[PDB]
């Protein structure tokens, strides 16, 4: 019936003087632009259908093309920036807001899904979605005592839109709307579908992607036991994004970064450290660099979780990009770290493997390094142990590698290394 | 101290 439409009918059916014979033709335009070969939303929009169909959408006395028209104008924002331009520039923003309270939960979710997808597209339509207005309506659609009465793909929905309108930055999200939505975001990280638990966690850890002002009202609303816990989820979809947020929140201030440990965070790391997903450890490890750049009694923390063989491990054997947090984690915690501290690194064999990565060509991993040593020979010549540290990098080659390094081209390198040969070497 | 980019995130747009 609907199936196959030409586009030029499709023009014929919208244009007639028939609301019927305009519901079939848009039914069959939905469709149309339902496919996964490649839909032709180009033509559709450059049959000037978009302001037609965003007019569809006001038909109060027809349902059905007010779906139909929300879920075609659905799939052509979902297109590129320029599609979705389109759409907004039919004046469909403040339609769509309106079809939020629709009576028909189909036609509602449709128009979720819909400035899900215009959101989507960045900060500025982020923020147009915005003034327009949408968060009251989408948050009073979640104004209910127990979310598990809502349709489990309903839900979904909204989760993600809201997750959008936490999305992006330059310019982050407006503050008072990240306010007015956290409470709910918080309401939703406890859910028990994993779907809306991973688009919250990605909403929690969008919203903790920026300055520590940012990261504050989130970590204020005490999220982060939530979610160390989801941190050690099954469900990889879960993990990544509750990771991502906790690696966030530990950029920020040592107060927060406590928050945390106090969570619990550290004892689920000897785990996403070994983890079989390379981004996970990737993410895993640059975590443990912002921990290690913290306080002493945070570095120890993480000594006490026996996670410094962990590093180790990384350091040793594992991607190179998870090696360089790896070499950052060792760097910044040689940085503020104890002696005794300092010591009990090395004792755990990071100067082999610390060694073995001055031959990786990456001129900034090498600096780390030998930045990490010199912190290390420091802690030693307090100890006027040096001369061991000197024959252990002796031992394994590393003697080799640094007066070879001595002869680099970047003028940094060459002149840590050539210093660390003079005052500690040969 | 440091933060960086991501592994792609963003399903930005979900189609039909």
């Amino acid at each position: 019936g609907t199936v196959n439409w030409s586009v030029e009918d499709i023009v014929k059916g919208i244009n007639s003087n028939n609301l019927e014979s305009q519901l079939q033709a848009t039914q069959a335009a939905r469709k149309l632009l339902s496919r996964e070969k490649q839909p032709p939303i180009d033509n559709i929009i450059r049959a000037g259908l978009i302001p037609k169909f965003v007019s569809f959408l006001g038909k109060t006395d027809c349902s059905p093309i007010q779906f139909e028209s929300a879920w075609a104008l659905t799939n052509i924002a979902s297109g590129t920036s320029e599609q979705t331009k389109a759409v907004v520039d039919g004046g469909a923003i403040p339609a769509f807001i309106s079809l939020l309270a629709s009576p028909h939960a189909h036609i509602s979710e449709q128009a979720v899904w819909a400035l899900g997808n215009i959101a989507g597209d960045g900060s500025a339509f982020r923020d147009l979605v915005i003034k327009h207005g949408a968060i009251d309506p989408l948050l009073a659609l979640l104004a209910v005592p127990d979310l598990s009465t809502l349709a489990c793909g309903y839900l979904r929905n909204l989760t993600w839109t809201l997750s959008n309108l936490c999305r992006n930055k330059n310019p982050a999200p407006p503050l008072d709307a990240v306010e007015q939505i956290l409470p709910t975001l918080v309401r939703l990280l406890h859910h028990n579908d994993p779907e809306v638990l991973a688009d919250s966690c990605w909403a929690i850890s969008y919203l903790t992607d920026g300055p520590n002002e940012r990261i504050e009202m989130v970590v204020k609303k005490g999220v982060v036991p939530q979610l160390v816990k989801l941190l050690g989820a099954t469900e990889l979809p879960i993990v990544t994004p509750a990771l991502r947020a906790i690696g966030n929140i530990v950029t920020g201030t040592d107060e927060q970064t406590q928050k945390v440990i106090d969570a619990g965070a550290l004892a689920v790391f000897p785990s996403l450290l070994t983890n079989p997903k390379t981004n996970i450890q990737k993410e895993a490890t640059w975590t443990m660099s912002n921990i290690t750049a913290g306080r002493q009694d945070q570095i120890q923390q993480v000594v006490n979780h026996g996670l410094v063989p962990f590093l180790v491990g990384v350091l040793s054997k594992a991607d190179f990009k998870t090696q360089k947090e790896a070499a950052w984690a060792i760097t910044n915690y040689t940085s503020g770290g104890t002696v005794e501290q300092i010591v009990y690194l090395v004792h755990c064999g990071i100067i082999e493997p610390l060694m073995n990565l001055l031959s990786a060509k990456d001129t900034k991993i090498i600096q780390v390094i030998l930045d990490a040593i010199s912190n290390i020979f420091q802690a030693a010549e307090k100890l006027g142990e040096t001369e061991k540290l000197s024959i252990m990098i002796e031992e394994c080659g590393g003697l080799d590698k640094i007066e070879a390094l001595q002869r680099h081209e970047n003028e940094s390198v060459y002149k840590a290394s050539l210093n660390l040969i003079e005052k500690y070497f040969s | 101290k440091r933060p960086a980019a991501t592994k792609k995130a963003g399903q930005a747009k979900k189609k039909k």
